[PDB]
């Protein structure tokens, strides 16, 4: 076994083009809960995604064109540290967003019928 | 090249016409099927399995369906299983006709190609009647089969199966005892049993080498434990013995087809679980639960419990396997496809040792490689 | 009865568990874990440098005659330190059984080639190298098998785009096929399908 | 006595009992060089003594193949040779030692 | 009910018509523009309004399992007809 | 089929079989292209009672694999992955071709 | 830490392997130009070999250098065996790609790319 | 129609010599058949 | 059970040896193969007289696509995008908006017939039987652009093929 | 700008360059190169053709779906000219022939057709016109070809005052006449040269440089009403140039003098061909004529193009003319010819 003290760097081995290594900033984040639903199962894992590039309209058929290979590329990580290590070894720039969790709340059904407080509801 | 099946680049070193080495170059039909399957859902990835070995299509579909059902922990109904076995044997007949006649065409005979391809045309008519597609049916699905048989299909399959042994007999009249065919095929591409096992051969390769192994008998799936058939075993381990094994497998497939026709049961054809298999159109247009489940199944799909499985079946070309990895989502995390012809083509160089150019053509034919499944 | 539920085989489950304990006892140096999935599949997780000893044992031992290599593949999990997971599927004809052996590695760590144990490992490891970038140490002929000549990158890695980076066309000025950066007339439309509600409680992870 | 084994490249052995006795004795001799507490040694010694006792008690070849349940006597001889080679390699590898190294914290966690 | 743009180009049922200065009209030169003549909006307006003497009616589009999912329409608002929104069919209660 | 008696005899003699018994061209022996309407069955879960999905839920009975042994965590007889495969019996229908 | 060495235990052995591969690639350019019937000069081929070697000059990991020389050897053997075609050899030169602007003002005029 | 012929050859069409505005005396397509006779000719039904 | 495909040994009686010697010197099996080919020569060919004769097809056949209408003439498609979701090949492009009468109707409905794999999932997933895969299979073109259908082309296909499409759906809708 | 003419993309096959160009004479040498460059950058190209559509098939792969459009036109038909230039903002004129057929003369192909194209384009509202002339376009030239070029250049300038008139010297490429005309003379024994080719100086230009300059003239906003001269870097005597051509082709070069009247008679003999003639009297005159020097006119450097020397691209054209003995010889195996600079 040999001892080498370097930061891991595999950009020369991944085969990505230089522009797509150097001009790309990924976003490491936990997805925000879709406000149209009350489920919280899509807010468990961290995601890594790239910055949006240009999309234009095809002259024929009017479809949506692109020239960005990394437009649909989304990676799933279990931890912020794992995502950051992956981004660092692949050489991309990255912006990390701290996870937002709902704060604990005090819910009381009996509060709907307060004798002197404004929490008394006018209808059920 | 006519004998290269279209997308094989065989870089050969020849001393005169003697082959010094075979260096197969594949990837000329590599598409990225596994990456695409990662991007699709479980229903959307089924035609990919239709198009891998495009001669045993319902067989590839059946392997994929068995894998997904194993991970889902469900069970197809008996009528669905019997339809699956019947069409797997029909598909085996299609594949063996193709293999034997294309092998003979590479050797130099063409009339058996034409006769047995008329038979292939009739079996294509059966495929088109059940599915609407002549070859890429997408009929066998996780949970059973897509639709039920029309009301004359069993009678027509009976007529075909009744008249097919004579076609096999006529094919054998031109090749089996022909001295030119025997000179071309006898003691060509001999492979020992230990070498076959180490190189990873499966199916008629092993059985020509003399190994008594068949997945339909040893590790049965669907209703293969309720049918009677024999497993042909070769002795010399060469092209002639593998040809005999394939012809006798055609006859045993006729046996299994007769038993399936007689033992076809009544009932539904897909699992009665609307969270996995779609409801009927009338129920969808009448029931709220059925409409919801139709919507969700055809937009998102069903979630498969996390886990990895390797399921193999005895496809006409050998053991065809799927290693499927699910992460609990509606899209497969990983899907490795193990094609029988990959290992056989890997072993082509050893088999063609000490032979000539025409012998190498014969050895390619006896290995019976489809590069759709070799490359994926 | 339960017509729509797959029946289980506790006898085979017990046999596989017993053999897993057997192997784990015989090879303490390398075997890290043994599992039996509930559809009766035995899985042995070993240290990456016990590949040759464990495979040779599973091939040559009298009570484990796994003479056939059904498959050899890898799985890419970017969230792990050792992202690549090498999977060996073995078949025992003598005992009519199948086993799985799992190993881990990363980009820069080689795995010993098993062509000295199974001959199918040759093309299987060539494909693993070509598609994932895993290097196999003592391989007779390690080169690309499926990708185009001069293709850069390993397409089966999770961080590789689906359509790649370059595409081919014929250029009349130079009278040859050329490679130019990829550019799609209609971009692949990425669908978000996952439901925000939990499907299987039995696999629920601790909140941590 | 039999014309063929039915397997390509596997030849009929004229003296199966003597060859099996030689191979099993050699296997047991190689196993004596392995540590006594090794789980490998106890198991394969047990099965070798079990097989060696049958070859010394049944002089009929068909009955011996029936008792061994190893297929054919040539397959049994080939498997004995494979076991001997494995015993030598295991003596070289020494797999009875404690675990080389534990995996990272979450190396087998799934799904993830 | 097809209509013609000021440039002579037919207007589709979605209102599509290339501008006068749009270069993309060159593709139709020495060729034609594919336009379907029947307009579904016009045909469904031509359909008459059915009158039924119940507060709630059901429409499946006709044909049963060959139509659309069966839906129920509430005919209580007297200032408008209840429209089946799968097939665009109008229903009403007998007034006066 | 439509053939002269001479031609049929010559065909039979040349091939050594009775071709008229097994013909490869289909003459009115196949099913009609128009069939009566079907009425397919429903299935086992189409009852109005005693039919709760939790009692017939295959996917929810899937479990994570059982950990037989983990490093992290008498004379035993040696075992095998399964009982040895039985020797195959030669076919009674036609043992040899 | 104590990582497994693939081929080289130190950066000097990796440099030695790089030099050997450079000699091999340098001595094969005349044969490649002759066999593939390329219209480029031998000097152009050697300049391309140097340029391809020199874009990895920032690497300081012996394992990455070992992998780079392994891949270079593989693509040298693809050229020698004429497995590659003239298409790939000329793909090394990008003779059909338009000159991409590199200054801020030109990029600003062309479009939205950074 | 001729039911005495084998299946596939028991129904056939003689194309017109002038369809729409094309002189179809020699150049005859398989797409000249209107859909109802298309169904009858391809044998999706037994009723003309 | 199993059987041996080649495990028989020839009889060594003088009659059998002479018969084999005659077969070697007088090419008996070769003449037998000649007889088989001659028998096929005097059989009837299996060739149909295309394009005047067509091969058999079924109501389930999947050919060219079509967008259907209700008997009133109203389009069946309600722009629900289930076909776009289920399409394996991503060959359908759909864009919708409220119509002038407030209907949920499509403004764009494209199918790339060079991307379509003719699998029939779109007509399984359609809840209103709008998109169907009709019986037409002879629609080869001379340019690539002619194979990129749009809403006008698909509605024209439905109007042209509606009779046969209706008949096939009537014949096969009880199996669905 | 119209919203559909705004550039979008990265200048690739599936991008939008905002160029709608009608390329007359695209079914030829310079035409195929110009169409390739336009479609490569991702433009809309209209190809008017009078030939059999089979001869336009090599232009089909040059652009993405719908970007190449083929329309049938007649040279003497202003209605067809309007039909093809109606929707385009660039019109490129590459129509010309090196011989006179029964129906079209040098006056027809070089004066009448260019004037009609320029006049119809101005009526139709076409923003840019590019017109290809010849470098030696002299009204007093011995060659009827070049006299027609001069007259047509004047007519085009009058009809479309905002034109870009480009004057290439002698384009050489794979499908050219120049190098193939000189290299195909090996069949007729020796090489006949007027004054032994010692009184002729030529600087040929490369086809890719010509097409790149044509493309850059479209994109240049300050080349609207201008005249350019497209010439190569090096001037050669005709004897040295032909000797180098034969050296690169590895053919035995046996030049002999031929008097001008005899060469004219030979050229008259070859122009009775109903098909494409091998050589003509005007071709002989143009070959003998030295290339003019026009230092006042702008050039490839002014359009941003570095002219490619003949010594770098001659082996592309002349390797086809080698024998099997010499096919594999490399580019640097032949010493460059002496230049006259
Ligand atoms: C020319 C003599 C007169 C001939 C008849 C008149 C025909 C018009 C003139 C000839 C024009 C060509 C005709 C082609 C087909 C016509 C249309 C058609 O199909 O009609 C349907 C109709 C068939 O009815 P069908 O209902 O479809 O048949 C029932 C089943 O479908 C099928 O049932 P099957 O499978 O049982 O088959 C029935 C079979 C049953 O027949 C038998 O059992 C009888 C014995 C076997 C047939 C013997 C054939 C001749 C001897 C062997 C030669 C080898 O009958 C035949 O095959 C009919 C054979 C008639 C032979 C008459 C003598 C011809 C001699 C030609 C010799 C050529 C080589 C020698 C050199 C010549 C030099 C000039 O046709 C006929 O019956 C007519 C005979 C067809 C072949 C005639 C070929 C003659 C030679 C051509 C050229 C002649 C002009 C001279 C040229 C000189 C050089 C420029
Ligand atoms: C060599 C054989 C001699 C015996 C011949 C016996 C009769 C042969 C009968 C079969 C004819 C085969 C040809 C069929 C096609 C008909 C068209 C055809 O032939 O076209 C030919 C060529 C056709 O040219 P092409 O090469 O463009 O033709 C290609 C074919 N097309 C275009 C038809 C598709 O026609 C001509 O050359 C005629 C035009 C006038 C040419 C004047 C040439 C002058 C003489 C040549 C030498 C001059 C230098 C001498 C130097 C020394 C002087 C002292
Ligand atoms: C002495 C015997 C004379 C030989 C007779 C003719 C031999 C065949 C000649 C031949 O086939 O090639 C002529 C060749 C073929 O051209 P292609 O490459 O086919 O171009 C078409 C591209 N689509 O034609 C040419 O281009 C040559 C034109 C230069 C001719 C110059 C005229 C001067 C020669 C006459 C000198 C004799 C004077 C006395
Ligand atoms: C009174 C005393 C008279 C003395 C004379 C006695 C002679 C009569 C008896 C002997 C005659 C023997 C016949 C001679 C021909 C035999 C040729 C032969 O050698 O047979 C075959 C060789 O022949 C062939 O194999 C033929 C292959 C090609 C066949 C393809 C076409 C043949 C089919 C068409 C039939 C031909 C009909 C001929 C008609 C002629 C009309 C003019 C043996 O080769 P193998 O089986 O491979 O084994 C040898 C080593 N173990
Ligand atoms: N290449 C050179 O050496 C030089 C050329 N030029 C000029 O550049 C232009 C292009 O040159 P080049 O590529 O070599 O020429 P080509 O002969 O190869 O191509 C000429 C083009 O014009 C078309 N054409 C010719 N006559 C007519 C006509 N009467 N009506 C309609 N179309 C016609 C031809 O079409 P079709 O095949 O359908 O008949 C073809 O597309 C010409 O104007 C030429 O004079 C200037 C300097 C040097
Ligand atoms: C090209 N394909 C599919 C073949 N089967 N080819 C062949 N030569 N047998
Ligand atoms: S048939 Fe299949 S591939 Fe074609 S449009 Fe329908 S769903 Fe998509
Ligand atoms: S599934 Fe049917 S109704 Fe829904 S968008 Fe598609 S064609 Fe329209
Ligand atoms: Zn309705």
């Amino acid at each position: 076994l040999i001892a080498v003290d370097e930061k891991l760097d595999i950009t020369t081995l991944t085969g990505v083009p230089e522009e797509h290594i150097k001009t790309r900033k990924v976003r490491i984040f936990v997805p925000a809960r879709n406000n149209m639903q009350s489920g919280v199962n899509n807010t468990k894992k961290w995601k890594m995604e790239f910055d949006t590039r240009e999309r234009w309209e095809n002259p024929l058929m009017g479809w949506s064109s692109t020239a960005d290979p990394l437009s649909n590329l989304v990676l799933t990580f279990s931890t912020k540290e794992d995502a950051v290590a992956f981004a660092e070894k692949n050489g991309w720039s990255f912006d990390v967003e701290e996870r937002k969790v709902p704060k604990p709340k005090s819910k009381s059904y009996g509060a709907n019928f307060s004798w002197n407080k404004r929490t008394r509801v006018s209808t059920k | 090249h006519p004998a290269a099946h279209g997308v094989l680049r065989l870089v050969m070193e020849l001393s005169g016409e003697m082959v010094r080495k075979c260096d197969p170059h594949i990837g000329l039909l590599h598409r990225g099927t596994e990456k695409l399957i990662e991007y699709k859902t479980y229903l959307q990835a089924l035609p990919y399995f239709d198009r891998l070995d495009y001669v045993s299509m319902m067989c590839n579909e059946q392997a994929y369906s068995l894998a997904v059902e194993k991970l889902l922990n469900i069970q197809p109904p008996p009528r669905a299983q019997w339809i699956r076995v019947l069409f797997g044997e029909i598909t085996r007949l299609l594949n063996h006709i193709m293999a034997v006649t294309t092998h003979a065409l590479d050797i130099g005979a063409m009339t058996p190609f034409f006769w047995m391809f008329e038979e292939r045309e009739k079996m294509f008519e059966f495929y088109e009647r059940v599915s609407g597609a002549r070859m890429h049916a997408a009929y066998i699905r996780p949970g059973g089969v897509h639709q039920d048989l029309p009301l004359g299909l069993l009678d027509d399959i009976y007529e075909f199966s009744k008249n097919f042994s004579f076609r096999i007999d006529e094919l054998e009249e031109m090749l089996t005892n022909n001295r030119i065919w025997r000179n071309r095929t006898v003691d060509i591409g001999v492979v020992t049993a230990e070498d076959a096992l180490n190189y990873g051969f499966s199916g008629v390769m092993l059985r020509g080498s003399g190994i008594q192994w068949d997945l339909r008998k040893t590790q049965p799936y669907d209703v293969y434990d309720q049918v009677e058939f024999d497993v042909p075993i070769g002795s010399r381990g060469d092209c002639y013995d593998r040809y005999l094994c394939r012809v006798e497998e055609m006859r045993q497939s006729l046996r299994i087809i007769s038993q399936c026709l007689n033992k076809m049961p009544p009932g539904e054809i897909k699992v009665d679980d609307a969270k996995v298999s779609p409801p009927k159109r009338a129920e969808m247009k009448t029931s709220m639960e059925s409409l919801i489940h139709h919507f969700k199944l055809y937009t998102e799909g069903y979630q498969v419990p996390p886990g990895a499985t390797y399921t193999a079946i005895e496809a006409p070309k050998g053991e065809f396997g799927v290693y499927l990895v699910s992460d609990g989502s509606s899209r497969p995390y990983r899907c490795k496809i193990k094609a029988p012809g990959f290992a056989h083509l890997a072993g082509l160089d050893k088999m063609s040792k000490g032979h000539m150019l025409a012998d190498v053509v014969a050895i390619i034919g006896t290995q019976d490689i489809v590069f759709g499944e070799v490359d994926r | 009865t339960r017509p729509t539920i797959r029946p289980r085989n506790d006898v085979v489950h017990k046999q596989l568990s017993a053999f897993g304990q057997y192997v784990a006892e015989i090879l303490p140096k390398y075997v890290q874990q043994v599992q039996v999935s509930c559809f009766n599949e035995l899985e042995i997780f070993i240290h990456p440098d016990g590949v040759i000893p464990v495979l040779t044992f599973l091939r040559d031992h009298t009570n484990a005659q796994f003479k056939s290599l059904a498959d050899l593949t890898a799985v890419d999990v970017p969230t792990r330190q050792n992202r690549f997971e090498i999977v060996y599927n073995l078949l025992s004809l003598r005992f009519n059984s199948r086993i799985r052996v799992k190993t881990y590695t990363d980009e820069l760590t080689p795995i010993e080639s098993s062509v000295t144990v199974y001959k199918a490992a040759n093309w299987y490891e060539r494909e693993i190298w070509d598609m994932f970038g895993v290097f196999f140490a003592n391989h007779p002929d390690l080169r690309r098998i499926l990708t185009d000549y001069g293709f850069e990158g390993h397409p089966f890695r999770k961080d590789f785009p689906l359509s790649g980076y370059v595409e081919l066309r014929y250029d009349d000025e130079v009278k040859r096929v050329v490679a130019e950066p990829v550019e799609l007339a209609q971009e692949f439309r990425k669908f978000d399908l996952n439901s925000p509600w939990e499907a299987f409680p039995a696999y629920r992870q601790p909140p941590e | 006595l039999k014309k063929t084994t039915g397997l390509v490249g596997l030849a009929v052995c004229e003296t199966p009992h003597e060859r099996l006795k030689i191979l099993y004795t050699k296997i047991l001799d190689v196993l004596g060089q392995i540590p006594k507490n090794a789980a490998y040694r106890k198991y394969t010694e047990q099965i070798t003594n079990e097989k060696l006792g049958m070859v010394k008690a049944e002089p009929d070849v068909k009955k011996l193949e029936e008792q061994l349940q190893g297929g054919q006597i040539e397959e049994v001889i080939l498997q004995a040779e494979n076991e001997l080679s494995l015993a030598r390699k295991m003596l070289r590898w020494k797999p009875w030692e404690p675990l080389v190294e534990e995996p990272p914290a979450n190396q087998w966690k799934w799904p993830i | 009910g097809v209509r013609t743009s000021p440039t002579g180009e037919k207007v589709t049922h979605t209102g599509q018509a290339y501008d006068d200065g749009d270069y993309r009209r060159v593709r139709f030169s020495d060729r034609q523009k594919e336009v379907n003549e029947n307009f579904a909006i016009d045909l469904i307006a031509e359909q008459p309004v059915s009158e039924v003497g119940s507060r709630v009616i059901s429409c499946d589009g006709g044909g049963g399992a060959l139509g659309h999912p069966r839906v129920y329409i509430n005919l209580d608002k007297e200032t408008k007809t209840g429209t089946c929104g799968y097939c665009g069919l109008q229903f009403r209660q007998p007034h006066h | 089929a439509s053939a002269t008696r001479v031609i049929q005899l010559l065909r039979n003699w040349a091939s050594g079989r009775d071709l008229q018994a097994k013909l490869q061209l289909r003459y009115q022996e196949i099913s009609k292209r128009t069939q009566p309407p079907p009425k397919l069955p429903v299935g086992p879960s189409h009852k109005l009672s005693n039919n709760y999905y939790c009692t017939r839920d295959g996917r929810r009975e899937a479990m994570p694999p059982s950990i037989v042994m983990s490093s992290q965590k008498t004379e035993k007889k040696a075992v095998t992955p399964a009982p040895p495969i039985k020797r195959w019996e030669l076919s009674k229908d036609q043992p040899y071709l | 830490t104590s990582v497994k060495p693939i081929f080289s235990r130190d950066m000097n052995e990796a440099k030695r392997r790089v030099r050997e591969l450079y000699r091999a690639w340098y001595r094969e350019v005349p044969n490649t130009v002759h066999l593939f019937q390329l219209d480029i000069s031998v000097k152009q081929g050697r300049d391309k070999v140097r340029e391809m070697f020199m874009k990895n000059a920032h690497v300081t990991d012996p394992r990455v250098v070992d992998l780079l020389v392994i891949k270079g050897k593989m693509e040298l053997e693809e050229t020698i065996n004429v497995w590659k075609q003239r298409t790939h050899i000329m793909r090394f030169f990008h003779e059909t790609e338009a000159p991409r602007p590199t200054d801020f003002l030109s990029k600003f005029y062309v479009g939205h790319d950074p | 129609e001729d039911n005495k012929q084998f299946f596939g050859r028991h129904r056939w069409v003689i194309y017109t010599t002038e369809m729409n505005g094309r002189d179809t005396f020699w150049d005859v397509d398989g797409s000249m058949v209107p859909p109802e006779w298309h169904r009858w000719l391809h044998c999706m039904t037994d009723d003309p | 059970t199993y059987k041996f495909v080649n495990m028989r040994e020839p009889s060594m009686d003088m009659k059998s040896v002479t018969d084999r010697a005659a077969q070697t010197l007088l090419w008996t099996e070769l003449v037998r193969g000649l007889g088989m080919t001659l028998s096929y020569l005097f059989r009837e060919p299996a060739t149909i007289n295309y394009p005047f004769e067509k091969g058999p097809l079924s109501p389930r056949f999947r050919g060219e696509h079509a967008l259907r209408r209700y008997p009133s003439g109203e389009e069946r498609c309600i722009a629900c995008k289930l076909c776009e979701a289920v399409c394996p090949a991503q060959a359908i492009t759909i864009e919708a908006e409220p119509r002038a009468d407030g209907s949920r109707r499509t403004t764009r409905y494209d199918i790339d017939m060079t991307k379509c794999i003719y699998c029939g999932f779109c007509q399984e997933a359609c809840p209103v039987d709008a998109i169907v895969e009709g019986p037409n299979f002879e629609f080869s073109t001379e340019t690539h652009e002619e194979l990129l259908y749009n809403k006008e082309k698909l509605l024209n296909n439905g109007d042209k093929w509606e009779a046969e499409i209706a008949a096939n759906i009537q014949a096969d809708y009880l199996y669905r | 700008l119209h919203h559909a003419l705004i550039p979008h993309g990265k200048g690739g096959r599936s991008s939008v360059s905002g160029i709608v160009a009608t390329v007359f004479g695209a079914t030829g040498f310079l035409g195929r190169y110009v169409v390739n460059h336009l479609g490569r950058m991702g433009s809309q190209v209209i190809v008017p053709y009078r030939c059999e559509p089979y001869d336009t098939m090599h232009l089909r792969p040059m652009g993405d779906l719908g970007q190449i459009i083929f329309m049938e036109w007649n040279g003497k038909d202003k209605d067809s000219i309007r039909k093809v230039v109606e929707h385009s903002n660039v019109v490129i004129n590459l129509v010309g022939r090196e011989w006179e057929t029964k129906n079209f003369d040098f006056e027809d192909v070089f004066v009448k057709i260019p004037h009609a194209i320029a006049q119809v384009s101005k009526e139709a509202g076409v923003e840019k016109l590019i017109h290809i002339s010849h470098l030696n376009a002299d009204i007093k030239s011995p060659s009827r070809y070049l006299r027609s070029k001069a007259v047509g250049e004047k007519e085009v300038r009058a009809a479309f005052p905002e034109a870009t008139i480009i004057k290439p010297s002698d384009i050489f490429g794979r499908e050219d006449r120049f190098l193939n005309y000189f290299a195909s003379m090996r069949w007729f024994g020796g090489v006949p040269l007027i004054s032994l080719g010692k009184e002729t100086v030529k600087q040929p230009v490369y086809i890719v440089d010509v097409s790149k300059g044509i493309i850059n003239a479209i994109k240049d906003p300050d080349a609207k009403g201008k005249t350019f001269a497209f010439v190569g870097p090096n001037r050669y005597l005709l004897f040295d140039l032909v000797q180098y051509i034969f050296a690169v082709a590895y053919r035995p070069f046996l030049p002999y003098p031929l008097p001008h009247f005899a060469y004219r008679w030979v050229g008259r003999l070859f122009e009775v061909s109903p098909f494409e003639p091998w050589t003509t009297r005007d071709k002989v005159e143009r070959v003998h004529m030295s290339d003019m020097t026009l230092p006042h006119l702008p050039g490839l450097e002014d359009l941003g193009i570095q002219a490619t020397p003949l010594e770098l691209k001659a082996i592309e054209v002349l390797r086809r003319h080698r024998t099997y003995r010499w096919l594999t010889s490399e580019m640097e195996d032949v010493k460059p010819a002496k230049t006259v600079n």
